[PDB]
């Protein structure tokens, strides 16, 4: 069909699941694939990605009437938000973070067993 | 001459006039700047009948939702003597609130409250206007926002500021009648009564007192002895050490005892202030929380908080003793200045838009603040910092108090002498270590660290065309996602700051070492450097654009907090004029960007200049 | 502390003035300067009196008695005041100040005020007097010299380099050279005219002296106008000739170790009669008295709890 | 609570058993082994609990890999600890894969983070090793840090070089400036080499610097390599191809790969495909760009299922440099 670039920015989270699934799967099949997807997108250049994603927003960053927001993680990231306490209550909220993100997961139903 | 020159000016305006309205619609949201420019030639121009057809024309052709960018400058230009700029402003303003009310009435609300009397006259008949179709949300937002005032600074405020003020004048400026003057409005609120149960309470507290004040400088008044205002004063002391001992204790406010008006209202059709986008669906106000956390701060805020109708929270700042106009107007000029930088590739690329807020005010003396989410000021920052490090947070005022005990008695050179020795027997990294620390990963330090320095540079050139002082680490911040920089009070633009006679400002930007070290390790020669010369670059080319909406101040007495105002405010656009063409340093010569940052990063490094700083400005920071 | 011929005093932040003999290397008494700290001090010609000009006030100090308290602490300049300087009669009081005012008050009178006073646009920098008494230079911050004729009120102003803080001024007793310092580390000297009242005064520039890359505090002429001293803030004091503005004199406080920088300035100086001593005062709490000659420490004089500032010296035979 | 647990010393050091690892997936199998290990001999109960789960499924061992390291390294003595560094270090140093240099990259900057402290991975808390490793890795900004904190901790020419082939590389010409500056303020004496134009993109002052600087010395390699570079960038591919033509027939083997991708650009510049098929041969089989102009040179020839299968071997190889990215 052609239908190449507008997907990204019609599907933002597109960019991100093709790319993590590089990350998850090990069949070599499947990640061809991927890349073969990737590829045929187009390398989409990093600022627009950006402003697929919404980290960059000139809708309302150039907007003479500035707009209220509308509100009041991996290990590392766990880390910054948790280096103030110190690492004997680290260890479970990480080990908690790892054991939900398994089993909110309903694929890995399989593993909700341990994961308990 | 005078009748060729206006045959000239009319001839290459109405021209103008109708292609800048054919652009604006060929444009539909990027027309920032080519909306001000078609106002600044209706404000200039628009009197003379040939361009009031044209822009009659151009505005029944053109999408009205356009104006929305510049309803300030409109309101600043509402009481024009000109017949028929302020015939076209009238009918414009009038369609705004016909299909866009909500972004127009707050700003409405504002200048119906204006002590001119054609401003109040102006801003009163187009609300009736407005009225005569939307009663509902009028008469909605006028309740709202005269009950947020009364929220904003309760009786015990507005009473203890007039008492300290008394203080002051009766023994510092032995100015019994502005002792007077000054009071004369708190007795007025006395007699308009008790409205809420807090108002009703503190009037069972402290009323009687201030009306047994009140009946002795009647006395004094009738027969003209001080004895009489002395057992005034005795009185006057007792409450104020009285509320002075009590304002500590309120951390925190219910709204039942301040405003139950706020819990009576709910699933209400206002728009939450500062969200209106006519684009997207109108987020409403769907209640009020039922607890506004106040800060400790001299003005005390209030930490507001609202329920929309989209179910998401949106938390204000409700300041009482601040103008937020002037803040208003520099959000609108940041927008603008976003604007210009999204429209050249270069500066699109680099991402140098301006951190934001809402800003809505209400009089001209309280409004809100958009509360900006995870964000940490630079002393707050630095203060954590160091908490965590075990280091101590006045580490090198107290290595200049060592040097110099004295440290604000000294002589310029000496003041150095103590400056530098806490300079350099100081790291002065908290920053650098603390954007490394904060960071997930080195992708993320690096994207943070450049935003940041991007955005300081972006900061410190506007802030410095604008004149913007009193840059205390309290007053910047810093976002704990993209690590761009926010300047968040805006009480001093204009070199206000740099002509007060108490601890004067000789600096135009904040860019004190511990910022310069949180740069490339390389310094400022690069990032920075190079993106202040960018944006002065943009600015200078459309500084046309920066003026058009400066033109706000010229107009209005914002400046003042009467051709002394006019001159005032000339002069003041006259040095922004300076600023932006080049000649702010030496009227006689003209600068290059280059030459006119280098001059500027000098003058907001040198010793010279930082060491005189106010203490609390953390210049050694 | 006026019986010694030879006299010097001494003066800080620690809020203390003390005074020192040449030959003694002890202080001889110490005396309290205390709310403010202090910014010059001045020996009157006829030894009989020290004004001590710091923050706001400017205190005088007995020379015969022992021990006493400040004895006349005026008042009045509403922030800091930067210089001192008199007649030779010792009547009249020079002055200049950091609120754009350089002032002249009696001294042999129960006055409490001001006598004249004169404006200029920026803050006024060290101030000195022509030795016939009758022109003031005045130092302001914005780098223009200000020529002030005594009996003619008369006001020229002369900038050698624009938008300068020019730090302090000096003119030897021969009327003959002029010298100027300012915080860009340069010396500038201008011949002076031999006049007496014919209003001339004129002032013909020489060529510059690159004194120092750091900032550049105090120059000051000797008595016998055969050597300048210029101390900066580089801990480096540079002893020029005045025959041709050469130098074989360095002096300098530095230990040599990179980890032991910022010891301090060197804020002032103070030629003898004769020229061949030479007393500075730094602010790593210490004033050091060398010899022109040889260059080499004769004496430091230790006792300052905290940083040094200004210092006065008077001789006689 | 339930305190901590002993960690299990031998085993922990036994598990960063690098000495008979060499091949691709003997590293990914250390990597797990250590990774399962770490929560095996964790101090921490929970970690420990996670142990379990983490053996079925490996993505929950390399979640937990930074924080079940700092729950051992937090018990272990300072002899421990020192063998555990020498062991990271030969991990490190031993071979460059993408995944394991990764993991250890970020458990690197991990204990930075932490309140332990940086790893005393070497003199330099592993700060040269862990910056090279990062630009070798194709993780420039783990590379930036480690530099900027090498010119803190002084700075030399070599690090300003590093320093703005990095800025570059994270396309920032304007940091590479500031560089280029404070080089020029700080080391105006030093003659700026050719490399510096080369790693500030000034490909035009990079040529002349290189033409300058080869009349003097005769078939010099990596003036030769430099001088490639810049024409490649500038887009002289006659002039590049008269260069690849002109040394082609006296380069050593070894710099006759780094020679042939340049000069395969420059033949498919131009169109001598037999030149193509001349240096792509030298380009190894095992690189995504040795396949991908095997492709070209097989599509020039018109061989599509050659073609695709090296294509599908080109998607193969470039999978771990952009898992890694
Ligand atoms: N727009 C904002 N977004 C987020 N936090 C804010 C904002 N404005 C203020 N704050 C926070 O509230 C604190 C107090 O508000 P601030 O505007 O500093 O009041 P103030 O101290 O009375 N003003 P001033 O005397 O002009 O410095 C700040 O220091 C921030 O911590
Ligand atoms: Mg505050
Ligand atoms: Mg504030």
């Amino acid at each position: 069909t052609g239908y190449v670039v507008e997907p990204y920015r019609k599907y933002p989270t597109l960019l991100e699941v093709l790319l993590n699934f590089l990350k998850t799967e090990q069949n070599q099949g499947t990640r061809r694939e991927a890349i073969r997807v990737l590829g045929l997108l187009g390398a989409l250049d990093p600022y627009k990605h950006k402003v697929n994603i919404g980290m960059i927003d000139q809708s309302r960053d150039a907007s003479a009437v500035s707009l209220s927001e509308s509100k009041s993680y991996s290990t590392s990231e766990m880390l910054v938000n948790m280096g103030n306490l110190p690492l004997d209550e680290f260890y479970p909220a990480v080990s908690m973070v790892a054991l939900m993100r398994i089993f909110r997961d309903q694929s890995l139903s399989h593993h909700h067993t341990m994961v308990v | 001459v005078t009748e060729d020159l206006s045959k000239t000016l009319l001839m290459y305006t109405v021209p103008a006039v109708q292609g800048f309205f054919r652009s604006i619609s060929l444009s539909r949201g990027n027309n920032l700047q080519d909306t001000l420019r078609v106002l600044t030639l209706w404000f200039d121009y628009g009197h003379w009948p040939d361009v009031n057809e044209a822009l009659v024309e151009g505005v029944k052709a053109i999408q009205i939702d356009t104006w929305l960018q510049v309803i300030p400058q409109l309101i600043a230009r509402i009481d024009t003597p000109r017949p028929l700029v302020g015939r076209l402003i009238h009918q414009l303003l009038t369609d705004i609130g016909r299909y866009h009310p909500q972004a127009l009435i707050y700003p409405l609300t504002v200048a119906s409250k204006s002590t001119t009397t054609a401003r109040h006259n102006a801003a009163n008949k187009i609300l009736k206007n407005m009225c005569e179709h939307s009663n509902t949300l009028v008469q909605q937002a006028m309740m709202v926002s005269e009950e947020l005032i009364r929220v904003a600074i309760l009786w015990h405020e507005m009473w203890h500021e007039g008492l300290e003020e008394a203080s002051r004048l009766y023994f510092g400026e032995r100015n019994v009648k502005g002792m007077f003057e000054v009071l004369e409005p708190l007795h007025a609120m006395m007699e308009r009564g008790p409205q809420t149960l807090k108002e009703t309470s503190f009037n069972q507290a402290y009323g009687r007192d201030l009306m047994e004040a009140q009946e002795w400088c009647r006395k004094y008044m009738k027969s003209g002895n001080v004895k009489d205002l002395t057992q005034a004063w005795d009185l006057y002391y007792h409450v104020f050490r009285r509320i002075s001992k009590q304002l500590p204790q309120l951390t925190s406010l219910e709204l039942q005892y301040v405003s139950p008006k706020l819990l009576m209202c709910r699933d209400l059709e206002l728009a939450v202030p500062g969200t209106y986008d006519p684009n997207q669906p109108i987020i409403r106000i769907q209640s009020i929380a039922p607890s506004l956390q106040v800060i400790t701060s001299k003005q005390r805020p209030r930490k507001l908080t609202l329920m929309g109708s989209n179910g998401h929270e949106f938390v204000f700042l409700l300041k009482g003793h601040e103008d937020l106009r002037q803040d208003e107007r520099v959000m609108q000029l940041f927008g603008l200045v976003n604007t210009l930088l999204a429209n050249d590739p270069t500066s699109l690329r680099k991402n140098l838009s301006i951190q934001r807020y809402a800003v809505i005010p209400l009089s001209t003396n309280s409004g809100l603040i958009g509360w900006v989410p995870h964000c940490d000021t630079l002393h707050a920052l630095i203060r954590d910092y160091r908490e965590k490090k075990k280091i101590l947070l006045n580490i090198e005022h107290r290595i200049m108090l060592r040097m110099a005990p004295d440290y604000d008695h000294l002589t310029l050179m000496q003041k150095v002498e103590v400056f530098e020795h806490a300079v350099n027997n100081t790291a002065g990294d908290d920053l650098a270590k603390l954007l490394w620390l904060k960071s997930p990963s080195s992708e993320v330090w690096f994207d943070r660290r450049t935003n940041y320095t991007r955005s300081l540079a972006v900061m410190s050139m506007v802030g410095y065309i604008l004149g913007l002082g009193d840059r205390h680490p309290s007053n910047l911040m810093l976002d704990r996602l993209s690590g761009k920089i926010l300047h968040i009070d805006f009480g001093d633009c204009f070199e206000v700051a740099m002509t007060r006679e108490k601890f004067p400002e000789k600096i135009p930007f904040r860019l004190t070492r511990m910022l310069t070290n949180a740069m490339e390790v390389t310094g400022l020669d690069g990032n920075y450097r190079i993106t202040c010369h960018t944006v002065m670059e943009v600015l200078r080319e459309h500084k046309d654009s920066v003026m058009a909406v400066l033109e706000a101040f010229v107009y209005d007495p914002l400046l003042n907090w009467p051709e002394a105002l006019n001159k005032k405010a000339i002069q003041i656009i006259n040095r922004v004029r300076d600023k932006l063409t080049g000649r702010d340093f030496s009227h006689d010569d003209t600068l290059d960007v280059p030459t006119q940052v280098e001059l500027l990063i000098k003058q907001a490094t040198s010793h010279e200049n930082l060491c005189q700083c106010y203490i609390g400005w953390c210049p050694f920071w | 502390v006026g019986s010694d011929p030879v006299i010097l005093a001494t003066a800080g932040y620690d809020h203390t003035v003390r005074f020192w003999q040449a030959h003694s290397g002890i202080c001889t008494r110490t005396v309290q300067h205390q709310d403010s700290q202090v910014n010059a001090l001045e020996v009157t010609p006829d030894r009989s009196m020290i004004a001590a000009a710091g923050y706001q006030h400017i205190r005088m100090y007995d020379l015969n008695s022992n021990n006493p308290n400040p004895i006349i602490s005026y008042d009045g300049v509403n922030k800091n005041i930067a210089s001192v300087g008199f007649h030779e009669d010792g009547r009249w009081m020079y002055t200049g100040g950091e609120d754009c005012t350089a002032r002249i008050w009696d001294l042999r009178s129960r006055n409490l005020q001001c006598q004249r006073i004169f404006q200029v646009n920026a803050p006024i920098n060290c101030v000195c007097l022509h030795p016939n008494q009758a022109e003031l230079i005045v130092g302001d911050q914005s780098g223009a010299i200000h020529i002030w004729d005594l009996k003619t009120d008369h006001n020229e102003q002369l900038i050698p380099e624009p938008e300068v803080s020019i730090t302090s001024a000096h003119i030897d007793p021969d009327a003959s050279y002029m010298a100027a310092v300012n915080s860009t580390g340069n010396c500038y000297v201008w011949n002076l005219t031999g006049g007496i009242g014919d209003e001339v005064t004129q002032l013909i520039p020489k060529t510059k002296i690159p004194a120092h890359t750091r900032y550049a505090l105090q120059c000051r002429f000797s008595p016998d106008s055969t050597l300048l001293a210029t101390c900066s803030a580089d801990q480096t004091c540079k002893i020029w000739r005045t025959s041709n503005f050469s130098l074989m004199t360095e002096l300098s406080i530095k230990s040599g170790n990179p980890g032991e920088s910022s010891r301090g300035w060197m804020w002032g100086c103070a030629f003898s009669g004769d020229s061949q001593y030479i007393v500075t005062a730094s602010s790593d709490n210490l004033a050091r008295l060398w010899c022109v000659e040889t260059g080499e420490i004769k004496r430091e004089y230790g006792g300052h709890q905290k940083a040094v500032v200004c210092l006065a010296f008077n001789d006689s035979v | 609570p339930m305190k901590k647990l002993h960690v299990s010393t031998i085993n922990l050091q036994k598990a960063w058993g690098a000495a008979r690892r060499v091949s691709k997936d003997d590293w990914l199998e250390w990597l797990r082994r250590l990774s399962l290990e770490l929560l095996k001999d964790s101090s921490s109960p929970s970690l420990r609990s996670c142990w379990a789960l983490a053996q079925a499924y490996n993505p929950m061992a390399r979640d937990l890999f930074n924080a079940a390291f700092v729950s051992c390294w937090s018990e272990l003595n300072e002899d421990q600890q020192d063998e555990l560094i020498r062991s990271i270090e030969l991990a490190l140093t031993s071979q460059d894969i993408a995944e394991v240099t990764q993991t250890l990259l970020n458990l690197a900057e991990f204990m930075e983070h932490s309140d332990k402290g940086p790893l005393p991975l070497r003199d330099d808390n592993g700060i040269v090793l862990l910056g090279e490793r990062a630009a070798k890795c194709r993780a420039y900004a783990k590379a930036l840090h480690y530099k900027e904190l090498e010119f803190q901790k002084g700075p030399t020419p070599a690090i300003l070089e590093s320093l703005i082939s990095i800025n570059n590389k994270l396309q920032q010409p304007e940091a590479a400036a500031g560089v280029l500056e404070y080089a020029m303020k700080h080391f105006g004496e030093l003659e700026i080499q050719a490399t510096w134009y080369e790693k500030l993109h000034e490909w035009e002052d990079a040529l002349v610097a290189y033409d300058k600087k080869m009349d003097t010395n005769k078939d010099d390699p990596e003036l030769m390599l430099g001088r490639m570079r810049c024409l490649e960038a500038l887009g002289e591919w006659g002039q590049l191809h008269q260069q690849c033509c002109e040394k082609w027939t006296l380069v050593n083997d070894e710099t006759q790969a780094k020679m042939a991708r340049m000069a395969a650009a420059a033949a498919w510049g131009l169109g001598q495909w037999d030149s193509m098929e001349e240096y792509t041969c030298m380009i190894p089989r095992d690189t995504h760009d040795g396949a991908f102009y095997r492709a070209v040179l097989a599509l020039h020839q018109d061989l599509f299922s050659l073609a695709q299968q090296c294509i599908d071997k080109a998607r193969d190889l470039l999978d771990a440099e952009l898992t890694a990215m």
